[PDB]
């Protein structure tokens, strides 16, 4: 085979993965488990929530690790200050027009959008205005 | 979404309901199977906006669940992604509207020019806000963004949905003081066809400007194009 | 090619159909599925209230009935259940479009029932 | 900090909104909490109950309720002489908040300044 | 090399009929110049008329600025399977902009005679164009001229006696301002909704219905036979080096004379609006701002605009950027902070709402510019408009994210002291009932 | 280089566990129940050794076996023995001793130390390997570019164009 397992380098860590893979499953390879809420393993790739965002050498954008390749040679960083900001920006994101329903919703304890906050958020809003209310659906 | 469509579901009407019925009639059915021929067999489900579009001429205005589950079951599709694609854009009507649909740029370019005066005057003699249809069903107001006439602001477009598929007209009027808007629906109302395009000038050729919002300013100055068109010429291709 | 199934022609027995917890009109469609634990079975209890209040003694629930829907201008509602913020409930906005007097909307932390009359209706 | 109360909205409908959040942070693990959903579709308890003999009347439920629903009253003089008495139920804790219910909004309004 | 730009004659404007003034039908085309030595252009080649293209640079006229010759080459060169497919955009929803309105109506024939020269050049054996559906009459123009083009044999099998094949359709849309951004304008092409598809993969690798597809502006189109007959060495001698050629602008807002005009590139933006539109509502000392390229580009105040030149890397280096040279123009009697609340109401109601940044944010934004119009605010609040404008740009799946942080950018960046005033005269009427 | 977990205490927990001497630490079979002091009957009742699989409410991947040299995650599991309502209140009676321990507070980073510790305890152990996560995709939405191949519904034929 023309090297099917290619080679890519995770913060500064060699990694080999088979041929096609993304860069989250070569972050999930080097034992890292990226912040999701659209990836799925048995769905198809989306890449709606933005919330996997990882740097990549030579990209000025922060890209969106369930849907880019991971090519020979790719270097990809988890932990700088622009990934860092980008889970906390997007995480203020989905939490504006979310409710205050942590009491009566039965997700909590365990949700992980809840368990995202704690971790890749920050502690704080700045967020006052009104937020968006949507009727309920019979399925 | 647009205005006067505040639900992006499905409410149930004795005009609007499952068990009304929607078909097409000849005329129309030959516009629609020449509207599919465009595409790929394989990939027929292309043809959607354009059909959706000539169903709203067809059924007055707006689209019904009836039409909307027609349309499904012509484009061999499944109905939810009909109701996607119709709530997703702004022209198509899930509500029934008036015969003729009044729709006004809102957005920065014709906001300089005065198209708040213009809503105020629409206002003023209509008797209706955005969002509404007059008591006699002949004038509904919307609002829209930028309309690909700025040149020309402020202005206002008009549908015309009194003749069906055959008869439809989507004219732009330009160029316009409280004056210009308020002659035009009069003249709506009467029964008389009021003039296309600009007001006071042709085209986007050079003139004046409407100053204020309120009153026609004519200014002279430098024209482009003014003399005989090119010649038809060609390089020597070869070397 | 491919017959329609008949659902009604289903046998169902008699003492599991005659048992199915179901809601009054409230937050849900009147008739949908009521979620219960285990407590109060052995004891012969299918009601909510039943469970914890013994008597003839007025229910939380029959309080809140007799509080009339409140007239809301707007689209969106924000719920504290009293004049002070701190004092109440986490903030809940409750969409009022499509709501009326006889339809309204409800809150989840109070039980207090609003509607509008702006959805140009 | 003193006998543990429940309490109600000025309308009389119950506060407490079975989160178990209270059940879930108290050291002592002196409460006890069952629900389901009422026959309007509400979320409610209905098991609600205080092991007074077990209780250590910290106050962390009176901290970790988002709805003021369970407080600690200002009731101190309340012993018995058998010690099923002391094993409160939803329906006593219910009274007792409809018995302190004016003085218990009375200290509330200073202690929300520094809540 | 020239140093002076602006000024183009009228026998060097390619678009001799952009008003409508003279005859619109295929003979009234055809004598003026129009679908003029076709068959000699299509048998030159295919490598041949990528490499003119690329001599003229020419750049997308879309809003980008990409090199067309380069990026009608990314096609490939040989047969796999699948066949290759051309879309042109005449989506043209940016406010401000109304170029494409006039090739559309008045000269369409340029634009037809464009999509079989760019077919030809990317292999492509049919064609779609994408008009506008609030362009009913423009459509319908564009129809008669595709009519026209089939009954003299220009479209079809042995197209123009060459022996490529060509196709041309027209689709039209139903109102969606993204439906201008390429792949959501595939995706509504192939009967969907108008959502962006992040990138890669490419359209030129995987396009419509799973195909290899460019897609090009209507300007960018239609200029191509001219430039073909005329040659790449007369079209970049207009303009500085890398910004080469001629450019439709359209003047809109407190101008004297509104007008879409011709001219060459590297013009200034004083010169531009002096000439050709009768300058500024009440003189040039009554100007208080203008954006020079639509509404997604940042606006420029009245010390960058007396002297920068309408060019690619003219406006960028001054912090905005040409687009679609859409140009309009602001006055001392207007609210700005207005203006670009409504740029952020329209930015909120244009979102698809595929992503979270933009979905969440364009609202977000849209209040806190609606709570500055009123000065109803901190003055920290600035501060974090801005924090929340980088939080949006630069991490969403397509650039209708950037386009909304932009003018919001280019407000606090020219006008923060008229924020701070608002912000601070407003307690002038709020804290008197305080006390 | 080598950098697995390198910046926290777990570096100095990781050493101080083969310090020599101490690293070759054995007993005889059931020996350390004897010095255990705890009755001995409760050495004849049955423990499961196994790692717990993800929960499906979550997506997170911390407590599994993927993340096993990093954190311990195998556990000791006994079975239940009875339970009854209390008459008084309802609350739930029990007389298991063993009712919590091995779920709160008996954790090992491998399979073989939770085995070590079964073996010198006198518990006999039955031991459950968990089930390997597959990281491979179907072939239809392997990449991001598959949703918008060809796949769909295969070439497009040219025969509903104009001129055929
Ligand atoms: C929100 C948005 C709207 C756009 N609208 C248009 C448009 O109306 N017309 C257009 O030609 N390009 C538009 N574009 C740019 C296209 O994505 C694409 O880059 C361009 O059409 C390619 O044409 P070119 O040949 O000029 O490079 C838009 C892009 C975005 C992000
Ligand atoms: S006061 Fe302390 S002991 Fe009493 S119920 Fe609250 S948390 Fe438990
Ligand atoms: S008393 Fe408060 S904290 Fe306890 S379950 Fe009820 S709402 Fe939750
Ligand atoms: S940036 Fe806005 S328009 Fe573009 S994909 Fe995201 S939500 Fe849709
Ligand atoms: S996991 Fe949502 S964008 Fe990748
Ligand atoms: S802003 Fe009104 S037509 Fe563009």
């Amino acid at each position: 085979p023309p090297s099917d397992h290619l080679e890519v380098f995770v913060n500064e860590q060699p990694v080999k993965i088979p041929k096609g893979s993304s860069v989250l499953q070569a972050c999930d390879a080097a034992g890292i488990d990226i912040p999701r809420f659209c990836y799925h393993q048995r769905l198809s790739i989306a890449g709606n929530c933005r919330m996997c965002l990882v740097e990549v050498e030579k990209v000025p954008k922060p890209v969106a690790s369930c849907a880019m390749p991971a090519g020979p040679g790719m270097k990809i960083k988890t932990e700088t200050p622009m990934v860092k900001k980008a889970r906390e920006g997007v995480m203020e994101f989905l939490l504006i027009n979310h409710p205050l329903d942590c009491p009566i919703c039965d997700q909590g304890g365990e949700c992980d959008l809840q368990d995202q906050a704690m971790i890749f958020g920050s502690d704080r809003s700045r967020f006052v205005e009104a937020k968006r209310a949507v009727e309920d659906k019979n399925l | 979404t647009n205005s006067t469509d505040i639900f992006n579901i499905h409410k149930d009407t004795p005009e609007n309901n499952a068990a009304t019925s929607f078909e097409f009639s000849e005329a129309t059915l030959k516009v629609v199977n020449d509207i599919i021929a465009r595409y790929p067999p394989n990939y027929k489900q292309s043809a959607i906006i354009p059909v959706l579009d000539v169903t709203q001429q067809e059924n007055g205005g707006w689209l019904s669940l009836a039409a909307m589950n027609r349309v499904a079951k012509l484009l061999d599709m499944a109905p939810i992604r009909v109701y996607e694609v119709a709530t997703f854009y702004t022209m198509f009507n899930r509500t029934k509207i008036g015969k003729y649909h009044v729709q006004i740029c809102g957005t920065t370019p014709c906001r300089l020019q005065g198209s708040q005066k213009i809503e105020e005057a629409i206002t003023k003699h209509l008797g209706i806000g955005i969002g509404q249809t007059t008591q006699d069903g002949l004038f509904t107001l919307g609002e829209m963004e930028c309309m690909g006439a700025c040149v020309n602001a402020p202005m206002v477009a008009i549908a015309d949905y009194t003749k069906g598929v055959s008869g439809f007209e989507y004219i732009y009027y330009e160029d316009l003081t409280p004056k210009d808007i308020v002659n035009i629906l009069d003249t709506i109302k009467k029964g008389g066809k009021p003039k296309p395009g600009s007001q006071y000038r042709l085209k986007a050729e050079p003139a004046g400007a409407v100053h204020g919002g309120e009153k026609w300013v004519p200014k002279d100055g430098e024209t482009t194009l003014t003399g005989a068109p090119r010649a038809p010429y060609c390089r020597d291709l070869n070397a | 090619v491919v017959p329609t199934f008949d659902w009604k022609k289903v046998p169902v027995p008699s003492t599991t159909a005659k048992d199915i917890p179901v809601t009054v009109k409230g937050a849900t469609p009147a008739g949908d599925l009521r979620a219960t634990s285990g407590l109060g079975l052995g004891d012969g209890i299918k009601n909510h209230t039943d469970k914890w209040l013994d008597g003839d003694k007025k229910s939380p629930m029959e309080y809140i009935n007799e509080v009339a829907p409140i007239k809301v201008k707007g689209l969106v509602v924000a719920s504290y259940g009293s004049d002070d913020p701190a004092l109440g409930c986490p903030v809940e906005y409750i969409n009022l479009k499509g709501t009326s007097l006889e339809n309204p909307a409800v809150c989840k932390y109070t039980g207090n029932r609003y509607y509008s009359d702006d959805w140009k209706g | 900090r003193g006998e543990h109360a429940l309490r109600r909205y000025p309308t009389g409908e119950e506060r407490c909104i079975a989160c178990k959040l209270c059940e879930a942070i108290c050291p002592a693990q002196a409460i006890t909490i069952e629900a389901e959903e009422r026959e309007d579709g509400s979320r409610r308890t209905t098991r609600y109950d205080i092991d007074m003999t077990k209780c250590i009347y910290c106050g962390f439920c009176q901290e970790a309720c988002p709805v003021d629903a369970i407080v600690e009253g200002p009731n101190f003089e309340f012993s018995t002489e058998t010690r099923e008495e002391l094993l409160y139920d939803k329906q006593k804790l219910l009274e007792n908040g409809d018995k302190w219910e004016t003085e218990i909004a009375t200290n509330l309004r200073t202690e929300s300044l520094y809540r | 090399a020239k140093t002076s730009f602006g000024g183009l004659k009228d026998e060097d404007r390619i678009f001799q009929n952009i008003y409508g003034r003279h005859d619109l039908s295929i003979k009234g085309a055809m004598s003026r110049g129009d679908w003029y030595m076709t068959k000699e252009i299509i048998g030159k080649g295919r490598d041949w008329i990528i490499d003119q293209m690329k001599k003229s640079g020419l750049r997308g006229r879309g809003g980008a600025g990409f090199p067309s010759g380069l990026k009608w080459s990314f096609m490939p060169k040989a047969s796999d399977g699948r066949p290759s497919y051309l879309v042109v955009n005449g989506d043209e929803s940016e406010p401000g902009t109304c170029k494409d309105r006039e090739i559309m109506r008045h000269e369409p024939h340029k634009l037809v005679e464009g999509c079989l020269m760019a077919g030809v050049a990317m292999g492509a054996r049919a064609g779609y164009i994408y008009i506008r559906g609030e362009f009913v009459q423009e459509r319908r123009a564009v129809e008669r001229a595709i009519s026209e083009a089939y009954a003299k044999g220009f479209l079809g099998k042995n197209a123009c006696g060459s022996g490529v094949d060509f196709d041309l359709m027209v689709h039209y849309g139903a109102g969606a301002y993204i439906c201008g951004e390429e792949t959501a304008l595939i995706e509504s092409l192939e009967g969907k909704q108008g959502k962006p598809r992040l990138k890669p993969p490419f359209p030129a690798g995987v396009g419509l219905y799973g195909c290899p597809t460019t897609v090009t502006n209507v300007e960018t189109v239609a200029v191509s036979p001219t430039i073909l007959r005329r040659g790449p060495e007369w079209f970049s001698s207009f303009g500085r080096k890398n910004n080469a050629g001629t450019k439709l602008f359209c003047i809109s807002g407190h101008v004297n004379r509104p007008v879409t005009v011709e001219e060459e590139m590297s013009i200034p933006l004083k010169e531009l609006i002096e000439r050709h539109a009768g300058g500024v509502r009440g003189g040039w000392d009554n100007l208080l701002a203008i954006i020079p390229g639509g509404s997604s580009v940042p606006l420029l105040p009245k010390k960058i605009c007396d002297g920068v030149l309408m060019d690619f890397d003219a406006l960028k280096e001054a912090q905005s950027g040409l687009g679609t040279a859409a140009v309009i123009v602001m006055d001392k009697s207007t609210d700005v902070i207005d203006a670009i609340a409504r740029l952020s109401y329209f930015y909120k109601h244009e979102s698809c709402g595929q992503c979270t940044p933009c979905r969440e944010g364009t609202g977000w934004l849209y209040d806190i510019m609606t709570r500055m119009k009123k000065g109803d605010a901190r003055l920290e609040e600035i501060d974090m408009l801005w924090e929340i404008t980088k939080q949006i740009e630069g991490h969403t799946i397509c650039a209708l994210g950037d386009a909304a942080a932009w003018p919001v950018q280019g407000l606090i960046r020219h006008f923060r002291g008229e924020m701070e005033e608002r912000i601070k005269s407003a307690g002038g009427k709020k804290k008197l009932a305080a006390t | 280089e080598f950098a697995t977990a390198s910046a926290d205490y777990s570096i100095a927990m990781k050493k101080a566990a083969e310090i020599t001497g101490a690293a070759e630490s054995a007993m005889g079979p059931k020996e350390g129940g004897f010095t255990a002091g705890v009755p001995l009957d409760t050495f004849t009742r049955k423990a499961r050794i196994y790692a717990p699989a993800r929960t499906a409410s979550q997506s997170g991947l911390a407590r599994t076996v993927d993340f096993a040299t990093t954190t311990p995650a195998w556990k000791i599991e006994f079975e239940p023995t009875a339970k009854w309502q209390n008459p008084l209140m309802g609350w739930t009676s029990s007389a298991d001793p063993l009712e919590n321990v091995g779920r709160s507070a008996l954790v090992f980073y491998t399979k073989e130390e939770a085995m070590r510790f079964c073996e010198k305890l006198g518990w006999e152990y039955e031991v459950t390997e968990p089930n390997k996560r597959r990281t491979q995709r179907t072939k239809r939405y392997m990449q991001y570019g598959d949703n918008f191949g060809t796949k769909r519904a295969g070439v497009p034929d040219l025969s509903t164009l104009p001129s055929n």
